[PDB]
């Protein structure tokens, strides 16, 4: 499984100015046991449509 | 006398080295100097260089500052205990 | 937890700026006395043919 | 410690404060991935109201520095102290 790129929400301008992304504390969270099973059904629905 | 050794100190490294080693700060308290600079190169033989013309502007002022006294550090930083 | 990955999303500038000053100095060209030999000869057993 | 100085506690400690003070500026200083506490303040380098944000690591840029010279030559007077 690839994480996308860190920087796609956050651009850094000079050392200490930088962007803050909207779900930013959604972003920076952890899944548990239980809910990375959930992820799994979900990639397990879409290859396999109906 | 610290500051004006400490203004002796930037002409050489400015005048041999050149580009290299620029200076942002000068704090002067008693009998001691603190310098906040930033290093342009990360260089085996450069660095050697510079930081040999730093304790030839000392010893030919005429003092004698030790190589193991003498601070060239990134991540540290001691002023006044 | 806050310490465990290593951080990549802040790009130091002030080091691809010390890279690009370095690149200035690459001499590409080279100041010779003699250029360098083009053709060589062997000698096939004659006096006359090489 | 207490050992060494029992002979000559004065005298000892005078000359052992140098390679016990010198070990704590120089410790973390190489190491690759370096945590560091972010702060933020003013723009000159002499600024006092600063702000402090969380823990975190970056890769050290002078890493290589420590290759050189001077170093080598320092940590040798140290472990002659």
């Amino acid at each position: 499984y690839i994480a996308p790129n860190p920087r796609i929400s956050s651009i850094t301008l000079t050392q200490r100015i930088t962007t803050t992304g909207p779900f930013a504390i959604l972003t920076g969270s952890t899944p548990t046991a239980q809910q990375l099973n959930d992820v799994r059904k979900i990639y397990l629905a879409l290859m396999f449509p109906g | 006398h610290n500051m004006a050794i400490g203004t002796l100190m930037q002409r050489e490294v400015g005048r041999e080295q050149p580009g290299v080693l620029t200076f942002l700060s000068e704090q002067y308290v008693g009998d001691d100097t603190l310098f906040y600079t930033k290093l342009h190169t990360t260089d085996t033989k450069v660095f050697d260089k510079v930081a040999a013309s730093i304790f030839d502007t000392v010893a030919k002022c005429g003092h004698e500052a030790s190589p193991s006294k003498t601070m060239m550090t990134p991540y540290s930083v001691e002023k006044t205990q | 937890t806050a310490t465990r990955e290593v951080d990549f999303t802040v790009p130091d500038v002030q080091k691809i700026l010390d890279d690009i000053k370095a690149l200035a100095a690459e001499q590409v060209y080279k100041i010779v006395k003699v250029p360098s030999i083009s053709f060589r000869h062997i000698v096939m057993q004659s006096r006359d043919r090489v | 410690f207490f050992i060494l100085c029992l002979p000559h506690p004065k005298k000892i400690n005078n000359v052992l404060r140098a390679p016990y003070s010198w070990f704590v500026k120089m410790w973390g200083v190489g190491a690759d991935p370096i945590v560091v506490l972010q702060s933020t303040a003013g723009d000159d380098r002499n600024s006092k109201d600063v702000f402090y944000d969380k823990f975190r690591t970056e890769p050290n840029r002078y890493k290589a520095l420590f290759r050189s010279s001077f170093y080598n030559e320092s940590r040798r007077m140290n472990e002659e102290k």
